[PDB]
């Protein structure tokens, strides 16, 4: 079994920054994927970023602004989010899904809150 | 599940016995299956069209009296140019050595009626190569059985068939 | 590296179904002397295979080359529900073909009166519509939910999902298979006794041998490893017996139009 517990996010100023981690307690495979999605609390969750073997794939809101990170060996993912925008106030989980198989496991959440 | 069949034989061999107490037409029925046989006749003697009744046929019914003598070699050399070649090919012959009772009167029943078979199937025995078989029955007038055993030697002829259709042979 | 040379045989494979699947349809419909219910159970396997082949297997090869999905999430969503059911389809053509050439071998005079021109089709239309009802399972309900990204490609592998299907679309046509199978064999050994049941076994057991080479890793990997936590297998063995089920469309136009002497005939002579 494999438990994601996230971490780093809280309250940013607009325009400021925030670096979000997902670390693993267990072993996630290299031929997986490895993501970070955002669900506002109205609407649904959408994808926001992820990194794998095969490609690094971001949302089009989000595209120049954030960065994803990986570090296989302490099987932890950062995300960089740099000049946040008043939209971005939403619940952020991390999930270690995989590219051709129904296997998902996702974390608990982390809220962030951009105000001005 | 109309089959046609093409009755042929030697005259004074009971044809009309066989189709009535059971080129002219028959009709019959076995276990819902109909069976259309066309009667030429006198095979090489008169109605030999095989235009239209040996067009996809499904077997030949050649009907020899098992009693006579003096026209024996007769049926035996049309049996020789039906089964070799007579534009019949690939049509199995179903064979009715006809007149059983009339040949244990004037003949050890055993011997008596193999030799004829044997010769016949001699016949049989030197163009078939699994192209089509053939089906000898020692059949008599009071014996009424005949579409019993017309019904199973087509039901095998269509099961080879099928065999050798599905690659099984 | 390595890329170029799993997708040229991938590719090589692909052109080959297509051809051997196509030459299949070519061989009824230019011969106008092959016009029977058996000939159709076989048009529609090619059909089914050629659907694979054609549709399916070229998106197959690009997800495995690449390494992810690189169309969107509707074309995944149509391209799972496709492969299911063209593989389905191509199942229970299979099964069809069994049954029919069972009640061929065992009824040869009733045969147009139990195999009709009628019964042929609702029977093509009855194992449609079940791998129709298979594939566009969790398309609305049989789903647990996905990941949002877009170049992913899941399968769905609910347990419940895998082995109901699993069940009905590989257990009881394999059961029926043999069975068919296995009685056609007691009837073709004239129910020379070793020229006989020689051919006949050797016959029927690439028939049946190369549809459970193919299929039953597959189907015993999937509902296994859905239900039992301890087995999980390696991501090698899941991706060969991935594309085992794939090579079976591949496989069939070998098989069964030569083991037909009019489809043989007319196979040669349209390639
Ligand atoms: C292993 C499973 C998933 C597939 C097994 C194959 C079925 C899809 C096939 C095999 C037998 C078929 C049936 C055989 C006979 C007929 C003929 C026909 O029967 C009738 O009631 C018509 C009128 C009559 O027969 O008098 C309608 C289709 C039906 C039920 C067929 C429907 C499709 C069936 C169930
Ligand atoms: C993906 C899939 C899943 C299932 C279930 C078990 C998840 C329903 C199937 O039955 C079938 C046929 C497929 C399609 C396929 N398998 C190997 C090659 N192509």
């Amino acid at each position: 079994q494999v438990q994601l517990q996230e971490s780093g996010g809280g309250l940013v100023q607009a325009g400021g920054s925030l670096r979000l981690s997902c670390a693993a307690s267990g072993n996630i495979s290299a031929h997986w994927k490895m993501g970070w999605y955002r669900q506002a609390p109205g609407k649904e969750r959408e994808f926001v970023a992820g990194i794998g073997y095969a490609n690094t794939n971001y949302a089009d809101s989000v595209k120049g602004r954030f960065t994803i990170s990986r570090d296989n060996a302490k099987n932890t993912v950062y995300l960089q989010m740099n000049s946040l925008k008043p939209e971005d106030t939403a619940v952020y989980y991390c999930a270690a899904y995989s590219y051709y198989r129904d296997h998902s496991y996702w974390g608990q959440g982390t809220q962030v809150t951009v105000s001005s | 599940a109309t089959h046609r069949l093409l009755l042929l034989g030697a005259d004074n061999s009971g044809k009309s016995t066989i189709v009535k107490q059971m080129i002219f037409e028959t009709k019959f029925q076995v276990d819902k299956v109909n069976f259309h046989m066309f009667d030429v006749g006198g095979q090489r003697d008169e109605r030999r069209k095989w235009i239209q009744c040996f067009n996809d046929v499904t077997a030949i019914i050649f009907v020899v009296d098992s009693s006579d003598y003096n026209r024996l070699q007769e049926a035996l050399n049309d049996f020789k140019s039906i089964w070799n070649n007579r534009w019949l090919r690939t049509i199995s012959v179903i064979l009715f050595l006809n007149k059983q009772d009339l040949l244990a009167e004037k003949v050890r029943v055993t011997r008596a009626k193999y030799f004829i078979r044997d010769e016949f199937l001699r016949i049989s025995t030197a163009s078939g190569d699994g192209r089509h078989y053939c089906y000898p029955h020692f059949t008599c007038a009071v014996d009424t059985e005949n579409a019993r055993r017309i019904f199973n030697d087509c039901k095998d002829i269509i099961l080879q068939m099928n065999l050798r259709e599905y690659n099984l042979v | 590296s390595k890329a170029i040379l799993l997708g040229v045989i991938l590719g090589g494979l692909i052109l080959f179904g297509v051809l051997g699947n196509i030459l299949v349809i070519l061989s009824v419909a230019c011969h106008r002397h092959l016009h029977s219910v058996t000939h159709y159970y076989i048009v529609n396997l090619a059909v089914a295979d050629l659907l694979l082949t054609s549709t399916v297997l070229p998106f197959s090869a690009i997800f495995e080359v690449l390494g992810y999905w690189a169309f969107g999430r509707v074309f995944c969503n149509i391209w799972a529900a496709v492969d299911v059911l063209c593989c389905t389809a191509s199942i229970m053509g299979l099964c069809i073909i069994s049954i029919d050439r069972y009640i061929g071998v065992s009824y040869p005079l009733r045969y147009p009166t139990i195999v009709t021109q009628r019964r042929g089709l609702m029977a093509l239309l009855c194992v449609w519509a079940l791998s129709l009802v298979i594939s566009i399972g969790p398309l609305f309900g049989w789903r647990q939910p996905a990941p949002e990204d877009e170049t992913i490609c899941q399968i769905n592998e609910e347990p419940g999902y895998v082995l109901f299907s699993a069940l009905g679309s590989f257990y009881l046509p394999l059961a029926i298979i043999l069975v068919m199978y296995c009685r056609v064999y007691v009837v073709a050994k004239r129910e020379l006794k070793f020229s006989r049941e020689k051919k006949a076994a050797k016959t029927l057991g690439i028939v049946v041998g190369c549809f459970v080479l193919c299929w039953l890793p597959f189907f015993l990997v999937m509902p296994i490893g859905s239900f039992f936590p301890d087995f999980k297998p390696s991501e090698t063995v899941f991706k060969i017996v991935f594309w085992l089920g794939y090579l079976n469309s591949c496989i069939n136009p070998i098989i069964y139009p030569c083991s037909s002497q009019e489809f043989k005939k007319a196979f040669q002579n349209v390639l």
